[PDB]
DNA sequence: TTTTTTTTTTTTTTTTTTTTTTTTT
DNA sequence: AAAAAAAAAAAAAAAAAAAAAAAAA
């Protein structure tokens, strides 16, 4: 009898071991945390009692109800003692997952209706969380009696009110009916699985209490659900639109041990060196550029003064060079390694603008914010290749954003200031294509204002060398043949995230003094050089460059988790800024 | 009902605030004295006095609010039955710290139904205000009988025939209606995840709240979240439509608006009646160094002059428009950011981020009624406020010429064939600019260093050139200020961690080597109300100064005008003088204000050409 | 009284025109 | 500075999916 099946589910939940009882303790912790849901591994259920799993696969509709009831009873048995005001037991949604490979959407024929089905896809739209009634109460209009606790079926299955206590005298009381979360999603077939000449198929997913908003459109998802049709008061004849009842969702693509690992990694005397050589090992040369990119990755510290003004702590880097150097490769690595990162071109990307835009839906009249690379990359890195080929609107937008960290947009509907706290890493080629010294300082068309934004500007050249060419060709061939001190991508990314979230340093008095004196000397030298050349170098030095040097020192000290930036790191930051002053001054 | 009686008794005991600090007794005296019938109660007080009552109110909003309102009506009757008899019901609004209920439209899940929620969001829809009847009165000419029928809040039959089929003529005047509106609120785009579409929620506003919030404003709505029913029908889908029955709507612009503070302001004004303006201006933007004249001028923008409305309805603007042309990295954008952070109703914008109909207001079709509707643009929203336009130069010239009227007469005239209007835009424009060629060529006249035509430069009353002179002493000072700022850490709250994604302030050595921002805000707000009157000697002084300013002799050799001197300049003087008077609570523009504004204008309107 | 066909309404999308904007001589 | 081509706005038309009410027997 169904009671026997529920009893067996209770035994499986209470006594499945692995020693430790996984599901009993999971119920304890979730109910104590208030989650009131669990994730049941299908294979464990099958192993403990294979008949239960087979029943689930053949008749999910009521067997999952039995499992949920059993889980509710077990949770009561494990967490019954509660303080007054919450002792009432809470139903438990039971999500189920399995390692079984998903079945292509094309195999969802009629026969699989009402069976548990696992399919892959890409969610292209998700509806807002809403209210569906699990328990409703109906009151007669004439006799004003009540029929409380009318069980409501899950899924897209409405309900018909009773006709006889007049006739059809009942109305629903909103204030007495219990409802839960609710959401509808559109799942498209993964483009890889779509046959060559063929449209992509679709399906409609229906979420539930805790499955709502577990995914957002664009996620690559694996869905385990109940293939079901709508049940709404009953040339195509007898066709009922079909949908999936979502039960398990898996979205495809820090432990204390790792925290201590990061702590010891930072404590290394040469942590800077190992990080420097651990970003683009495949790319040969450019040690200074790699050090600068590490500094950019770690970033400085954002400061908000008591007056409320904000000093950005994110470094902005620019790289002008011949089209031969591996700089787009460098940007690709940076976007692949930064915790939050996005690669894009000067003119945005493919159907993904650079800066955010705001438009009002003429029908729904909402304020839709189409996010560009900048807003999407908030708190991370935006790698802009071909940074010299922006569009005027985008040029102004980035002009504002790189300094203030905010994009201010005011449309016919509203004014607003989206927060884009992104570190910009820009790549570019000379105006002519190849850097020619004869027209030095004329190889850059950037207006002086923009060049002020970038903390550092690197200049790359390939004008002449034979030994370097031989070494480069042999190194590339060696890399293609093969295909220690290197922090792997995942470990490095997690270390970067931990350092950024945890440690924010500040300068020390002596460091500030040294940087002050050095900056004064740099300003004097730049002014004298500009006077001697009788022209303004299109690569100025401003107090913004002082902020850049301070930020680089802060990043160097943040690598080590040291709260204060010492004199040595300020000297190293000064050297890094000197490797760009080599373009500020030696260029002319 | 024992439970309801207990709830009402507890609420009435709370409202009976005489043994305690007498806060809510004073609030009831306030609501009765000023003739309003809705009370605002801080939930923190309920938590502090009775946690059980607060939890019950938050978790079961409807009946608890009914009991609270009935207790409120009883208490107001006790304090005064005459007023209490005037209003059928006394309503209640909530505010304070809502522990887990404080959410956004995105986070608003069905778990909060029948609870109290304090949501924050951007208003998207404000429907027309409709009178919803609550009590109808119908008069029968044949039977001379007047019949009253109540309409309970069931959020239906309207009688028309008497018992024996005598027509009933409704008595509109004697009928009782409550004004009612529905708005749609949305999660702030700032806090919404960058990827997915905005999530919104409905709100239903009864009387006292129908128009408390206007479209396109950031608001906080405290209310009850419940489910709406469908219409009568044999079949129903488990779906339910949920709304937020508001009990209070507040503008998040708390900056928009005690005896101790007023006394502080009075004493500060009277102490040194000579240099308060300079002391304030020096304290305007502490993080920034230098630019004393620019800070002074901005301090005049915050105060603003005085508007003149003649007998002929003529309008003379009393707001001050300022332009800051600067070489890169001279803190002009930082000053704009500070003005945004401090000045009330400070609308930001950028060169090409607000094109045409967005910067100014617009006109569209409702698309539902087929009726034309106005659209509050970026600047009409900034009425009686500041508009901070960064990257001013890069604007398309069409947008620039679309600002002259609002800049000068402060009203935007928009009319399409169906509709026409002259929206009020009394805003002061603070524009930032990068001079043509990026950097400022001192060996060129300021006229040709500015690509703007003569007329627009005339529009701006003050035009400040902020050069990036590198004088090694000045560079040393600026670096000292900046590095001291970058070293500053919050007092105690921070110890080496990172930022997550009184008349005089305490004198730190790392920020000083000034007046409080809050105190400055309060003093500026109170001073802004003052309306000084020009004095005869001041008028003569300003007239002579303007006469010389127009005269060629006022400019020596190799010094060029940063902007043409015309009639507007004269008004600027007055306005600036007026502003300087407001800083001292003068009530009379004496000679000191006039001469300070005069030197400010002289500094602004002439630049030495090398 | 009980069904049924219509009525609406409420969203959403689509197409034409006009207007506004951008690029070139 | 002015004209030519492109892009976007905006308004009107169509699909349509679903809930409610009036007329019919
Ligand atoms: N120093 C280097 N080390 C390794 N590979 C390099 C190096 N320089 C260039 N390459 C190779 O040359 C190719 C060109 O690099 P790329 O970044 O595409 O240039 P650009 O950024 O100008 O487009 C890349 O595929 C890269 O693998
Ligand atoms: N006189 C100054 N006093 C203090 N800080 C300054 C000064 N000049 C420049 N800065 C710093 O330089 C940065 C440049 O600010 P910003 O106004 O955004 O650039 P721009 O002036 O080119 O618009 C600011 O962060 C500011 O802290
Ligand atoms: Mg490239
Ligand atoms: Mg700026
Ligand atoms: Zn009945």
């Amino acid at each position: 009898r169904k009671s026997q099946l529920q009893r067996r589910f209770k035994e499986f939940l209470r006594q499945y071991r692995v020693f430790t009882f996984k599901y009993r303790d999971e119920l304890k912790r979730h109910y104590n945390l208030g989650e009131y849901w669990i994730e049941v591994e299908m294979e464990d259920l099958a192993s403990f009692d294979e008949d239960l799993a087979d029943y689930l696969y053949k008749q999910p509709a009521e067997h999952l109800q039995l499992l949920e009831e059993a889980a509710k009873e077990v949770a009561d048995e494990v967490t019954r003692p509660r303080p007054s005001g919450e002792e009432v037991l809470q139903d438990i949604q039971v999500m189920l997952k399995s390692d079984a490979s998903p079945s292509s959407i094309r195999s969802l024929k009629s026969d699989m209706m009402s069976h548990l089905v696992k399919i892959p896809g890409i969610i292209i739209a998700a509806s807002a969380v809403r209210a569906k009634a699990t328990r409703i109460s109906i009151q007669c209009r004439s006799c004003r009696n009540t029929l409380t606790n009318i069980a409501m079926r899950p899924g897209l299955e409405g309900y018909a009110l009773p006709r006889k206590c007049p006739l059809d005298p009942y109305f629903i009381m909103p204030d007495k009916c219990k409802c839960v979360d609710f959401q509808t999603l559109k799942l498209q077939e993964l483009p890889d699985a779509v046959p060559h000449g063929e449209m992509p198929r679709h399906m409609q997913l229906y979420c539930d209490r805790y499955l709502c908003d577990k995914v957002v459109p664009g996620n690559r998802v694996t869905i385990m659900g109940i293939y079901s049709i709508k049940k709404f008061g009953l040339v195509g004849v007898g066709i009922r639109s079909s949908y999936i009842r979502v039960l398990g969702i898996q979205v495809d693509t820090v432990s204390p041990q790792e925290e201590e690992e990061f702590r010891r990694l930072a404590a290394l005397p040469n942590v800077y060196e190992v990080i420097s050589k651990s970003i683009a090992p495949s790319i040969f040369g450019g040690t200074d550029m790699k050090k600068a990119i590490a500094c950019l990755l770690f970033g400085g510290s954002r400061k908000r003064l008591p007056d409320g003004l904000t000093r950005r702590g994110d470094i902005n880097l620019l790289m002008l060079g011949d089209p031969g150097t591996a700089k787009s490769q460098l940007l690709k690595f940076v976007e692949k390694c930064s915790p939050i990162g996005v690669y894009t071109s000067g003119k945005g990307s493919s159907a993904a603008g650079l800066t955010a835009s705001v438009m009002r839906d003429p029908s729904s009249r909402n304020f839709i914010m189409e996010g560009g690379a900048m807003v999407l990359a908030d708190g991370g890195v935006v790698c802009i290749d071909e940074f010299d080929k922006m569009r005027e609107d985008d040029r102004v937008a980035i002009h504002e954003a790189m300094e203030q960290q905010t994009i201010s947009i005011a449309k016919a509907g509203i004014t607003t200031t989206l927060n884009s706290r992104c570190s910009v890493l820009a790549a570019a080629n000379s105006v002519f294509g190849r850097w020619d010294e004869t027209k030095g300082e004329d190889n850059i068309d950037f207006m002086p204002t923009i060049l002020s934004r970038f903390d550092m500007i690197f200049i790359v050249k390939d004008e002449h060398n034979e030994e370097r060419d031989v070494m480069l060709a042999k190194h590339v061939i060696t890399l293609h043949v093969s295909a220690e001190g290197e922090i792997d991508l995942a470990k490095l990314k997690k270390f970067i995230a931990y350092c950024r979230v945890k440690c924010g340093p500040r300068l020390s008095a002596e460091a500030a003094e040294k940087l002050k004196n050095r900056y004064i000397i740099m300003r004097s030298g730049a002014r004298q050089h500009e006077r001697d050349s009788d022209r303004r170098s299109s690569i100025p030095i401003t107090v913004r460059q002082l902020e850049a040097i301070v930020r680089i020192a802060e990043a160097l000290s943040k690598m080590k988790l040291q709260p204060f930036a010492t004199e040595a790191d300020v000297e190293e930051a000064l050297r890094l800024f000197q490797v760009s002053t080599l373009d500020a001054a030696l260029s002319g | 009902d024992v439970e309801l009686r207990e709830a009402q008794r507890d609420y009435l005991d709370f409202l009976d605030d005489e043994e305690d600090q007498g806060i809510y007794q004073s609030k009831v005296r306030e609501l009765i004295s000023d003739n309003q019938y809705r009370l605002i109660v801080n939930v923190n007080d309920l938590r502090r006095k009775n946690e059980k009552r607060a939890n019950r109110l938050l978790n079961n909003a409807f009946e608890e609010l009914v009991a609270f309102q009935r207790a409120l009506k009883d208490f107001v009757a006790s304090i005064d039955a005459t007023y209490a008899k005037q209003y059928e019901e006394f309503y209640v609004g909530l505010e304070g710290s809502f522990g887990s209920k404080h959410v956004s439209p995105r986070t608003l899940t069905s778990c909060f139904l029948s609870c109290v929620v304090c949501v924050e969001g951007i208003v998207t829809k404000c429907s027309l205000v409709r009178p919803k009847v609550v009590r109808s009165v119908h008069y029968c000419p044949a039977t001379k009988k007047t019949i009253e029928r109540r309409y309970s809040d069931l959020t239906s039959v309207y009688p028309t025939k008497d018992e024996e089929n005598n027509p009933l003529e409704t008595e509109y005047g004697l009928s009782v209606y409550k004004d009612h509106q529905t708005i749609t609120i949305q999660e702030m785009p700032e806090k919404a995840p960058a990827g997915q579409l905005p999530r919104s929620v409905d709100v239903i506003l009864d009387d006292d709240l129908v128009d408390k919030a206007k479209p396109g404003d950031r608001v906080q709505v405290v209310g009850t979240y419940r489910c709406l029913p469908g219409k009568k029908g044999g079949y129903t889908s488990g779906t339910f439509r949920t709304v937020l029955i508001a009990c209070n709507v507040k503008q998040m612009s708390k900056d928009a608006q005690s005896a101790e503070d007023i006394a502080k302001i009075k004493k500060f004004s009277k102490t040194r009646s000579k240099d308060i303006f300079d002391q304030l201006a020096k304290s305007l933007a502490p993080s920034i160094h230098g630019h004393d004249y620019v800070k002074k001028a901005i301090l005049c923008l915050l105060l603003g002059g005085v508007e003149r409305d003649l007998e002929n309805g003529s309008h003379i603007r009393g707001d001050i428009n300022i332009l800051l042309i600067g070489d890169p990295s001279v803190a002009k954008s930082q000053l704009l950011r500070y003005v945004l952070c401090t000045a009330p109703r400070a609308i930001p914008t950028t060169g090409r981020g607000s094109s045409g109909v967005g910067l100014t207001a617009a006109v569209t079709t409702d698309q539902e009624t087929g009726e034309r509707r106005l659209e509050a643009g970026a600047m009409v929203l900034a009425d009686r406020g500041v508009v901070c336009i960064d990257e001013f130069d890069k604007m398309s010239d069409m947008d620039r010429t679309a600002i002259h009227e609002v800049m000068e007469q402060g009203r935007v005239t928009i009319a399409k064939a169906g509709i026409h209007a002259r929206l009020n835009a009394r805003c002061s424009v603070l524009a930032a600019a990068n001079p043509v060629y990026g950097r400022y060529d001192q060996y060129k006249t300021p006229m040709e260093n500015i690509g703007l035509q003569d007329s627009l430069l005339s529009r701006f009353d003050l035009l400040f050139i902020m050069l990036d002179q590198m004088d090694p002493e000045q560079d040393r000072e600026i670096s000292d200020h900046v590095l001291r700022m970058h070293r500053y850490r919050a007092p105690g709250e921070q110890d080496g961690d990172a930022m997550p994604l009184q008349i005089y302030e305490k004198h730190d050595n790392l920020l000083h080597g000034m007046v409080s921002a809050a105190f400055m805000k309060k003093y500026i707000h109170v001073a802004k109300i003052i309306k000084p009157v020009l004095t005869q000697e001041s008028a003569t002084y300003i007239a002579e100064e303007y006469s010389r300013l127009r005269s060629q002799d006022s400019m020596s050799s190799d010094t060029a005008r940063t902007s043409p001197v015309t009639a507007r300049t004269l008004e600027t003087l007055i306005r600036l003088a007026t502003a300087h008077a407001k800083a001292r609570m003068s009530k009379t523009v004496d000679l000191q204000d006039a001469e300070e504004a005069v030197e400010l204008v002289q500094y602004a309107y002439f630049k030495k050409v090398l």
